């Protein structure tokens, strides 16, 4: 578990974090769209 | 010594004329597109309208010096002038005046005034402070002597180009040899001390303030020979 | 000229000289007014659509 | 000197400056041509004579005397007593300082 | 019945403009942006197009018809971007500015900067100089538009007219007259397809 | 797949870059200056390989090789004229005696030393784009890289100015032997026509090849041949769609270089008849720059 | 039409043999824009052009129809790789972004430089 293992693990963790950030951004845009739709309907 | 004439295909001054842009030679002929030729040929510039515009809207002859002797207005009704700075004083004034336009303008115009300040700070502390600012602070714009007080009035340029005058007793003036200060302020004299005289530095012992005199500054023979200063 | 990236990142984006087409001048009156309003609405909607599409399409590549 | 769309009629010609005895006075900002208040030390860690010269002491004494005379005029031209107490206190301080300086 | 697309888009614009339509401005830039947003054009989500009915096609003189067809082509391009090919898109867009225009603009900027530097250094500020600066700046701003007008009136105009004639021959004047009419369905315009485009 | 490579390539590359750049800046001999500049650029190449964009490494290699060779040829002509004295403390006012060398050296040096608006700026820009940030010694690595990158300006300016446009410091013989009127001829030159043509063609071909490589790699359509590597660094993301953070970060180095250029130009180390006028010119330049920026951004 | 940014005009997905034939550099093959890249490469092969023309032509001349899809795919690919669409939003308004967290993962560690205090 030594050598380039640490670098590979760090790269994998960073890639996972970036994917999570993209997914959270997608969830945010969906939530904003839903909130706007509900506000329009409730008027 | 020149043998170019012995050959028919040798280079000629007509061939070298193109180097007059990069090489300094006295004028030989005027091209059709020179400013002088254009102005002297085109009849538009001969119009009294253009002539009067030239005569009025430009630097005036009144401000042009007319003699090698200058008697600037007295600072005090009883004082007499000794030293005055001509060109470096004006240059320092115009440089320090930038703090009244660039600085507020930078604040109101730059998207990141903090970035501008962070860049300026180290720039000021290295290669700018010692370069210009300290020399200007210690620069003597004008020096007069008030005999009733037995004092000397020294005019200095402040922040934003403001001019302020201060009094120093003649009994408190001393000569500081350049050897005693060269090591202390090598950088200042290295990059910014060229304008002012190195061997004619004086200081006020009481206040510990220096006086830098411009190399291209005018001195008064009568002021120097006055008994108070001798 | 062709690579102003250094200028953009060293001084910022300077004012751009005017650039537009006079196609809209062909129509006049209420027709022109309504069409101009529709085009303005379409441009704003297009900007928003680009933004939302960029945000949503994160999962397009499986 | 230099200008565009301007007239320099009010400018001082260099001919007068070249001439001697032209009777021109210079008024410049932040000009202090009188040394009053330079050597006025309210509190002295030692005798004022040791540290200062007769010239400095005389300047301080003249300034204090003028200020005290002005405050005496204020006393004469003021009526309310409560406001007059501050003037009297300032005059007393000036008189004490003048006495010590003149003794030195 | 269903949530209105225009209203939903207007709400989303109001909510999300701060992200995709915000830049970093100085204090002067922020003041100018505030003035512009005060004297702005409101984002009308809904436009009432039930008052202006139409004009009869026969009224036009076959030149206004071509001009209206040019406008219809512009509208089609704005709504759906796959209708026109690259060359037709270039024809419809404003002609890009050139070195002449850019150099003229920056020479104007340079002369103005030199004049301001001279005025500050010599303290030559007065009514006449300020008026000269204002007039020069105004003349420069007016002139900066001249290259664009010349381009549009000389080069683009005949090309756009030729394209309009080609498309009129392809489809018919009424097809583009309907598009010019504001009542035309924007969704149908978006989903429209071009006969002359190989795609 | 080398842990040792990951740790060693960036650190040694950046240290070598800084060391070579500063030593070259402080150097006084032409060949020594070029040698230390070569050391610095090799350090930069190591750091680029550490970033892991082989295209950037190849571009850096090509740019450095071409312009280093051209500058070496120019300084060789200068040394031959100066009679094998390679130190520019004995070189001065050579612009007129070696006209071609002066201009060729100007072009070659501005390209070699990464300077704004030159073919050699993009290599350093891409290196900083690709620089990795997961290193433990990242502070030292980044500081050394910045110092090495800025060091180019000083050595380029010193070499060019001292060789060509400085006061005449060389022996009287060097100038007198060539200033004799008898030598005035259509054939007159202190260098070789073949040498001038060789340098000109080298510069032209280097420009063309560098442009071809830039089109192949840095263009929107990637048309480079396969590199036979399966390691993708993601560095091209900050070249295609850079963010505001990185765009403003690059400005720090840009303005550092600007201040250094202003220092090497307007800074006076010796008394001159033009001291006051030089300060005045600096003031004029500052004020004019401010007003020009104002008009360009706001008043148009 | 109406396809996602990764799909091409024909909505055709190329197989491994086709990729090997129209050999794609690993740099592009790693990303998701192989489908949009291959038509552009085929068009360039059919209509070869000089590197000067490629640099000076802003619409890729003849190969503009395919370059539109490729450019859209490239923009989306790079934006998602560097997370610039979220970083720019946080830069524009950090306070509002935290108020309605676009991505708490990035928000919790984001810290704009003190110099860029617009
Ligand atoms: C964390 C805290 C951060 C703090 C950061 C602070 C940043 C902001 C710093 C503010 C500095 C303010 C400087 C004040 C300058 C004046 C000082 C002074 O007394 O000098 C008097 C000096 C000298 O006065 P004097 O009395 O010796 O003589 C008068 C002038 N002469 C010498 C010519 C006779 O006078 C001036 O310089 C007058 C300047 C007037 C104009 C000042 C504003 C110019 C910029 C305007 C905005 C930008 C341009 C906008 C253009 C718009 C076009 C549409
Ligand atoms: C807030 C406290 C007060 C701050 C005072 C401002 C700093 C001190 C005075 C600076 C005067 C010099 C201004 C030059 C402006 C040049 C145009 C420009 O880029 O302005 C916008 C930019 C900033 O406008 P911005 O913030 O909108 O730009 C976008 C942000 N960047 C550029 C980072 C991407 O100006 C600067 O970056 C100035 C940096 C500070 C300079 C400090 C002094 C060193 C330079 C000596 C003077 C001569 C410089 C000549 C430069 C010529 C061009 C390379
Ligand atoms: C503190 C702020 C953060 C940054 C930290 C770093 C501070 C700046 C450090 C700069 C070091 C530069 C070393 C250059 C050595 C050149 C040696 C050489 O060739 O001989 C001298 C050559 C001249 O060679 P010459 O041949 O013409 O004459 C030599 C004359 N003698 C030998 C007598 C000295 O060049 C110079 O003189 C210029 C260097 C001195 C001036 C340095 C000014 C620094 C300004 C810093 C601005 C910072 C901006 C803000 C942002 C910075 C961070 C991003
Ligand atoms: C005349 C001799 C002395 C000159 C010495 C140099 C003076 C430098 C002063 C710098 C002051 C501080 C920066 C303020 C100006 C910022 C300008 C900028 O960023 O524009 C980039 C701009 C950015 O433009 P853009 O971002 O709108 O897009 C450019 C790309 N195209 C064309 C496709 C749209 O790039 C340019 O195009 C610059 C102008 C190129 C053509 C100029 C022709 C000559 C004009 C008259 C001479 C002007 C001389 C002054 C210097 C000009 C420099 C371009
Ligand atoms: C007495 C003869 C003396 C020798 C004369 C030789 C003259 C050579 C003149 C050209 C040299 C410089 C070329 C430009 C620099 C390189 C550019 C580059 O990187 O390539 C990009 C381009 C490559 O093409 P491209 O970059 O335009 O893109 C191609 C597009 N695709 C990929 C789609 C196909 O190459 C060139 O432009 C270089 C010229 C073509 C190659 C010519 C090789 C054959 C030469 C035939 C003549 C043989 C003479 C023999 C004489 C023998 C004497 C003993
Ligand atoms: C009823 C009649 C009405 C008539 C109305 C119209 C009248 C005419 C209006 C236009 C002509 C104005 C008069 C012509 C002279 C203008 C001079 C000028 O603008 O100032 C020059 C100034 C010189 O420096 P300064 O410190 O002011 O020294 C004073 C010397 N007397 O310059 C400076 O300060 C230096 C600025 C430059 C700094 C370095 C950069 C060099 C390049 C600057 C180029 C500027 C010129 C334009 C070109 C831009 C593109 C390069
Ligand atoms: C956080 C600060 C950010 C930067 C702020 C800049 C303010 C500029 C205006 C200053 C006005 C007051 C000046 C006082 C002068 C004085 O008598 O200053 C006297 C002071 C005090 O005396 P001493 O420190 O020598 O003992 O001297 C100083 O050194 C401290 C003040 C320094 C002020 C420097 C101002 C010039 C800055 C130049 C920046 C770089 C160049 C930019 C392009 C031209």
């Amino acid at each position: 578990k030594n050598g380039i293992r640490d670098v590979i693990d760090s790269l994998n963790a960073d890639a996972g974090k970036r994917k999570l950030i993209n997914l959270e951004a997608k969830n945010f845009i969906e939530r904003v769209e839903k909130e706007c739709e509900q506000r329009i309907l409730k008027k | 010594g020149d043998i170019r004439h012995k050959f028919s295909n040798e280079i000629t001054d007509d061939d070298y004329d193109y180097q007059r842009a990069m090489h300094v030679k006295p004028p030989k002929e005027e091209s059709l597109f020179q400013l002088t030729n254009i102005l002297s040929s085109v009849p538009v510039f001969k119009t009294r309208f253009f002539l009067d515009f030239i005569a009025r809207n430009l630097d005036t002859n009144s401000a042009v010096s007319t003699s090698d002797f200058v008697a600037p207005p007295r600072v005090h009704e009883n004082s007499f002038f000794v030293y005055h700075s001509r060109e470096l004083g004006n240059v320092i004034r115009k440089y320090r005046s930038l703090e009244s336009i660039v600085l507020p303008g930078a604040l109101l115009t730059f998207t990141y005034p903090l970035f501008a300040a962070f860049v300026a700070i180290p720039s000021y502390y290295f290669m700018f402070n010692a370069k210009i600012y300290e020399m200007s602070r210690r620069f003597v714009v004008r020096m007069d002597v008030l005999p009733h007080l037995e004092m000397i009035s020294v005019q200095r340029i402040g922040a934003f180009g403001i001019l302020y005058t201060k009094l120093h007793r003649i009994q408190d003036l001393e000569y500081v040899p350049f050897d005693q200060v060269k090591e202390q302020e090598n950088y200042l004299w290295a990059i910014g001390g060229h304008g002012v005289d190195n061997q004619l530095i004086f200081k006020d012992r009481s206040t510990g303030e220096f006086f830098y005199f411009e190399r291209q500054g005018v001195w008064d023979a009568k002021g120097l020979n006055h008994p108070l200063l001798n | 000229y062709l690579e102003p990236s250094y200028f953009h990142e060293t001084f910022g984006h300077m004012s751009q000289p005017p650039k537009y087409d006079l196609i809209d001048s062909n129509i006049n009156g209420v027709e022109k007014k309504l069409n101009k309003q529709i085009l303005h609405r379409e441009h704003n909607e297009h900007k928003l659509d680009g933004f939302v599409s960029m945000f949503k399409g994160s999962d397009v590549a499986k | 000197m230099s200008g565009l769309l301007r007239n320099f009629e009010k400018l001082v010609c260099q001919s007068q400056l070249s001439k001697a005895g032209h009777k021109l006075l210079l008024r410049s900002p932040n000009s202090t041509l009188h040394p009053t208040a330079f050597y006025y030390k309210r509190n002295s860690s030692q005798r004022l004579a040791n540290e200062m010269d007769v010239f400095q002491l005389g300047l301080a004494a003249a300034a204090l005397t003028r200020q005290a005379n002005n405050y005496a005029q204020l006393l004469d031209q003021v009526d309310k007593e409560a406001v007059r107490e501050e003037v009297q206190e300032r005059i007393t301080q000036n008189h004490s300082d003048l006495n010590v300086y003149f003794g030195e | 019945s269903n949530v209105d697309q225009h209203e939903l888009k207007a709400e989303m614009i109001k909510e999300l403009s701060h992200y995709y339509d915000h830049h970093d401005l100085s204090l002067f830039g922020k003041v100018q942006h505030f003035v512009e947003h005060l004297l702005e054009e409101k984002h009308h989500a809904k436009i009432n197009t039930s008052n202006f009915d139409q004009k009869k096609l026969e009224n036009f003189s076959e030149s206004k018809q071509i001009s209206r067809t040019v406008f219809a082509l512009k509208k089609i391009k704005t709504f759906n971007h796959d209708f026109f090919t690259s060359e037709e898109e270039m024809i419809l867009e404003p002609l890009p500015l050139g070195i002449l225009t850019y150099g003229l603009k920056y020479a104007f900027a340079g002369v103005d900067a030199a004049l301001l530097t001279y005025f500050w250094r010599n303290w030559n500020f007065n009514v006449r100089t300020i008026g000269l600066l204002g007039g020069l700046v105004g003349i420069q701003m007016a002139t900066l538009h001249i290259p664009n007008l010349v381009n549009e009136v000389v080069i683009q105009t005949p090309r756009r007219r030729a394209l309009a004639k080609k498309y009129i021959s392809a489809y018919g004047p009424q097809f583009f007259h309907d598009i010019v009419n504001p009542k035309y369905d924007i969704e149908h315009l978006r989903h429209l397809q071009n006969k002359l485009n190989p795609y | 797949l080398s842990k040792y490579a990951y740790f060693i390539l960036p650190l040694i590359g950046s240290v070598t870059a800084f060391y070579g750049g500063l030593v070259s800046a402080f150097q006084s001999d032409t060949k020594k200056t070029l040698a230390y500049s070569t050391i610095s650029h090799c350090g930069f190449l190591m750091v680029s390989y550490s970033t892991g964009v082989l295209e950037f490494v190849i571009l850096y290699l090509y740019v450095h090789g071409f312009f280093k060779a051209a500058t070496f040829l120019c300084v060789g002509n200068v040394n031959r004229f100066n009679r094998n004295i390679q130190d520019f403390k004995r070189m001065g006012g050579f612009y007129k005696y070696l006209p071609f060398e002066c201009l060729a050296s100007f072009v070659c040096m501005i390209n070699l030393s990464g300077l704004p608006l030159t073919l050699g700026f993009y290599i350093k820009h891409l290196l900083f784009i690709g620089l990795v940030e997961s290193y433990t010694l990242y502070p030292l690595i980044f500081s050394s890289l910045i110092l090495g990158a800025i060091a180019g300006v000083f050595y380029s300016y010193r070499l060019f100015y001292s060789i060509f446009f400085d006061t005449k410091k060389g022996k009287k013989a060097i100038y007198l032997q060539a200033s004799r009127i008898i030598l005035n001829s259509k054939f007159y030159s202190n260098t070789s026509l073949a040498s001038n043509l060789s340098i000109t063609f080298l510069v032209l071909i280097s420009y063309t090849v560098i442009l071809y490589l830039y089109c192949t790699t840095l263009n929107n359509y990637y048309s480079l041949s396969d590199l036979k590597s399966i390691y993708i660094n993601n560095a091209y993301s900050y070249f295609y769609k850079p963010d505001y953070n990185f765009l403003n970060a690059v400005s720090i180095l840009n303005w550092f270089v600007i201040i250094l250029l202003i220092s090497v130009i307007y800074l006076n180390w010796r008394w001159s008849y033009y001291y006051t006028k030089s300060i005045d010119s600096l003031s004029k330049f500052i004020l004019f720059s401010f007003f020009f920026f104002i008009f360009s951004k706001y008043i148009l | 039409g109406h396809g996602a940014w990764n799909e091409n005009q024909q909505h055709y997905k190329y197989s491994k043999e086709e990729i090997e034939a129209y050999q794609v550099p690993m740099r592009i093959k790693a990303g998701p824009c192989v489908d949009t890249y291959i038509p552009l490469k085929k068009c360039f092969q059919e209509n070869p052009t000089s590197f000067a023309a490629k640099m000076l032509d802003g619409r890729k001349g003849k190969c503009a129809k395919e370059f539109k899809y490729y450019n859209t795919c490239l923009n989306h690919w790079q934006t998602y790789e560097n997370n610039s669409h979220v970083t720019n939003a946080y830069w524009a308004d950090t306070s509002k972004a935290n108020a309605d967290g676009i991505s708490n993962t990035y928000g919790g560690s984001f810290r704009k430089g003190l110099a860029w205090l617009n």
